C-alpha cells in the first residue's frame, strides 16, 4: 500500500504485498515484467474462497483457484459436508441395512421384517431360518 | 421405471483435477538451493487418515519447477528441487504438479509465487 | 441356455421341469410345496390336459436317480388380460395336484414383497436363469440343466442399445430385458418359464421369467423376461383362492 | 416430469461431485453409481439439489470406472 514518501523507497513483496495489500503497480514495479507480475498475480489476487468457512460440521476447507475443497469427518459428505450420514437410514439406502425387508416410517426409525419361514433377530436387521428348508437358500452349500 | 439419464463415465485416477500446489519452503546451501513441494492431501481415504497425492501417483507424479530474460525449468518426481543459483541475485519461484502419462488435465495450475 | 454352463446338481434346485405326454415342454419356478410359477406362451398349444406333469429335483434327463419327484399339475391359471401369440402378461401359475417334499434337491425359491423387489433386487446387477432349453438358436436341447449369469437393464437403455427392428413388440411394464447384445450368451427356446433369480444378503428370489426374444443371442438383441414384480399381489391372492374346476383358468388382472 | 441433463463430473484432489440440470420445479431426483460390473448404489436420496457428493463412493476404488445416473421423481 502507498504512504507518503514510502515510494522513494525500492519495491518490496514482503513489506508491500505481505505485511500489507498491494495494488497490480506495486507488484509490477517489483517483478518488473509484465508476465512474471501476471504470474504472482493470478493467486495474489484470487482471493481466499475459504473466508466463509464453508465446510460444516467440523470439516477443513482448503482453498483453490477461484474455489474450495471440504475434507469431512468419518460420519459427514457433501460438498460442505452438510450431509449427515446417519440421518440417511431410510429404505432407498442400501434396503436401510434390513436383511430382507425394509419398512419406511415417517416420525420413527424404519423397520426390518423377514419372509415367511424366517423371523427377525434381536439385532432388528438379520433373519434367521425357523423352518427346515427356507425359501432362496441351497441346501448342499449350508 | 423412472425418467432418468446416464452419466458420461469417469475413471477417477485418470480424470481427477490436480489442485494448486504451494511451495512449502526453500533454503540455501551456497550456490545450491532446495526447493520443497508441500505434500497435498487428497480425499482418498487410507484406515481413516487422508492420503497425499504421492501416496496415490507414486512415480506416476513429477512437479515442474519455473524460476527466475528467461524463465529456468527443473523437473523432479519426488517432492524436492535441487538447483544451482547465484551468489547474491534474488529469486522467484512457482510449482506446477503434472502426471505425464495423462491424456487430459495433465497439469494442475501454477503455485502462488515465492521469493527469496 | 446359450453360453452357460452346467448347474451342479442340487444347486439349481427351484427349477421345475414341465413335460405334456413326456415331451419336454418348458421350465418352472418352485415358489412353495404346491405352487409353480411359469410363462403363459407355454400353453398356447395344448389341448391334452391330463398329460401335463411337474417333475423337481431333476438334473440329467438321460438318467433316473432319487431326486426326482413328479406331481400332475392340477391347475394352470393366466392373466385374463393375456392374449394368446402375444407378449404381455406371460406368466402361469401352477397348482400341484399333491404338495412335493421339500429335500437338499428340492427347495423353493423366495417370491418376494413388490416394494423390495422394484426398490432393491432390481438394481442387483446379475442374476441367475436357467434351463434344459436349447443350447444355440438353431441347436437341440440340453441334458443337464444349464446356468447363466445375466446383467439386466432398466428399459431405456435396452430400447437404446438395441437394434431396431421393423416389426418388434414393445417393452412393456410388464418385461425387461437382461443378457447381451454381442451374440455371446442368452436364455432361448425351450427355457421359457425358466426362472430369473436374484441374490441379495444370503436368500435367493425370484424377479423374471424367461419370456421371449429376437432369436437366441444375436447382436444387438437382449433377452426379455416377465417382471415379476408386477404380479406380486396377484399371484398371492390366487394362491390363497378357493380352487376351482377345469385345469385352465383365466383370472382376472390386476 | 423432466429428465436431468448436462450431467458434469466436478473433481479436484478426488473430491467428485456430480452436478446437472434444470433447477426442479415440482421434482426430486435421486442419484445412482456403479462401476461397469457392480451393483447399483443409491446416494442423494429425493434431494430438491442438483448436485451430489459421490466423493465417498469413487475413492474406495480410484482406478476403477464408474457410471452415475440421476432419477427424476414427481413431487
Ligand atoms: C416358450 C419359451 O421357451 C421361449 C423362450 C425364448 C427366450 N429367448 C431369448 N432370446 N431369451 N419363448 C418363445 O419361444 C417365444 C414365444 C412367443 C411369445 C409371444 C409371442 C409369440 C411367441 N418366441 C420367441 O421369443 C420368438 N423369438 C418369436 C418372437 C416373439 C416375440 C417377438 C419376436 C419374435
Ligand atoms: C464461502 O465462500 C465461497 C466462495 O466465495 C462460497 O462459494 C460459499 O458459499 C461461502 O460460504
Ligand atoms: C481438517 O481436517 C478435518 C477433516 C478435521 O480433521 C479438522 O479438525 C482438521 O483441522
Ligand atoms: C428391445 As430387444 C428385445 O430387440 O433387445
Ligand atoms: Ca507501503
Ligand atoms: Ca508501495
Ligand atoms: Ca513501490
Ligand atoms: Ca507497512
Ligand atoms: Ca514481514
Ligand atoms: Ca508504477
Ligand atoms: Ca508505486
Ligand atoms: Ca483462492
Ligand atoms: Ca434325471
Ligand atoms: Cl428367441
Amino acid at each position: 500500500a502507498n504512504a507518503f514518501l514510502e515510494e522513494l523507497r525500492p519495491g518490496s513483496l514482503e513489506r508491500e504485498c505481505k505485511e500489507e495489500q498491494c495494488s497490480f503497480e506495486e507488484a509490477r514495479e517489483i517483478f518488473k515484467d509484465a508476465e512474471r507480475t501476471k504470474l504472482f498475480w493470478i493467486s495474489y489476487s484470487d482471493g481466499d474462497q475459504c473466508a466463509s468457512s464453508p465446510c460444516q460440521n467440523g470439516g477443513s476447507c482448503k482453498d483453490q483457484l477461484q474455489s474450495y475443497i471440504c475434507f469431512c469427518l468419518p460420519a459427514f459428505e457433501g460438498r460442505n459436508c452438510e450431509t449427515h450420514k446417519d440421518d440417511q437410514l431410510i429404505c432407498v439406502n442400501e434396503n436401510g441395512g434390513c436383511e430382507q425387508y425394509c419398512s419406511d416410517h415417517t416420525g420413527t426409525k424404519r423397520s426390518c421384517r423377514c419372509h415367511e419361514g424366517y423371523s427377525l433377530l434381536a439385532d432388528g436387521v438379520s433373519c434367521t431360518p425357523t423352518v427346515e428348508y427356507p425359501c432362496g437358500k441351497i441346501p448342499i452349500l449350508e | 421405471e423412472p425418467l432418468y439419464e446416464n452419466s458420461p463415465e469417469f475413471t477417477p485416477y485418470l480424470e481427477t483435477n490436480l489442485g494448486q500446489p504451494t511451495i512449502q519452503s526453500f533454503e540455501q546451501v551456497g550456490t545450491k538451493v532446495n526447493v520443497t513441494v508441500e505434500d497435498e492431501r487428497t480425499l482418498v481415504r487410507r484406515n481413516n487418515t487422508f492420503l497425499s497425492l504421492r501416496d496415490v501417483f507414486g512415480k506416476d507424479l513429477i512437479y515442474t519447477l519455473y524460476y527466475w530474460s528467461g524463465k529456468k525449468t527443473a523437473k523432479t518426481n519426488t517432492n524436492e528441487f535441487l538447483i544451482d543459483v547465484d551468489k547474491g541475485e534474488n529469486y522467484c519461484f512457482s510449482v506446477q504438479a503434472v502426471i505425464p502419462s495423462r491424456t487430459v488435465n495433465r497439469k494442475s495450475t501454477d503455485s502462488p509465487v515465492e521469493c527469496m | 441356455i446359450v453360453g452357460g454352463k452346467v448347474c451342479p446338481k442340487g444347486e439349481c434346485p427351484w427349477q421345475v421341469l414341465l413335460l405334456v405326454n413326456g415331451a419336454q415342454l418348458c421350465g418352472g419356478t418352485l415358489i412353495n410345496t404346491i405352487w409353480v410359477v411359469s410363462a403363459a406362451h407355454c400353453f398356447d398349444k395344448i389341448k391334452n390336459w391330463r398329460n401335463l406333469i411337474a417333475v423337481l429335483g431333476e438334473h440329467d434327463l438321460s438318467e433316473h436317480d432319487g431326486d426326482e419327484q413328479s406331481r400332475r399339475v392340477a391347475q394352470v391359471i393366466i392373466p385374463s388380460t393375456y392374449v394368446p401369440g402375444t407378449t404381455n402378461h406371460d406368466i402361469a401359475l401352477l397348482r400341484l395336484h399333491q404338495p412335493v417334499v421339500l429335500t437338499d434337491h428340492v427347495v423353493p425359491l423366495c417370491l418376494p414383497e413388490r416394494t423390495f423387489s422394484e426398490r432393491t433386487l432390481a438394481f442387483v446387477r446379475f442374476s441367475l436363469v436357467s434351463g434344459w432349453g436349447q443350447l444355440l438358436d438353431r441347436g437341440a436341447t440340453a441334458l443337464e440343466l444349464m446356468v447363466l449369469n445375466v446383467p439386466r437393464l432398466m428399459t431405456q437403455d435396452c430400447l437404446q442399445q438395441s437394434r431396431k427392428v421393423g416389426d418388434s413388440p414393445n417393452i412393456t411394464e410388464y418385461m425387461f430385458c437382461a443378457g447381451y447384445s454381442d451374440g455371446s450368451k442368452d436364455s432361448c427356446k425351450g427355457d421359457s418359464g425358466g426362472p430369473h433369480a436374484t441374490h441379495y444378503r444370503g436368500t435367493w428370489y425370484l424377479t423374471g421369467i424367461v419370456s421371449w426374444g429376437q432369436g437366441c443371442a444375436t447382436v444387438g438383441h437382449f433377452g426379455v423376461y416377465t417382471r415379476v414384480s408386477q404380479y406380486i399381489e396377484w399371484l398371492q391372492k390366487l394362491m390363497r383362492s378357493e380352487p376351482r374346476p377345469g385345469v385352465l383358468l383365466r383370472a382376472p388382472f390386476p | 416430469t423432466v429428465a436431468a441433463y448436462n450431467l458434469t463430473w466436478k473433481s479436484t484432489n478426488f473430491k467428485t461431485i456430480l452436478e446437472w440440470e434444470p433447477k426442479p420445479v415440482n421434482q426430486v431426483y435421486t442419484v445412482q453409481i456403479s462401476t461397469k460390473s457392480g451393483d447399483w448404489k443409491s446416494k442423494c436420496f429425493y434431494t430438491t439439489d442438483t448436485e451430489c457428493d459421490l466423493t465417498d463412493e469413487i475413492v474406495k476404488d480410484v482406478k476403477q470406472t464408474y457410471l452415475a445416473r440421476v432419477f427424476s421423481y414427481p413431487a
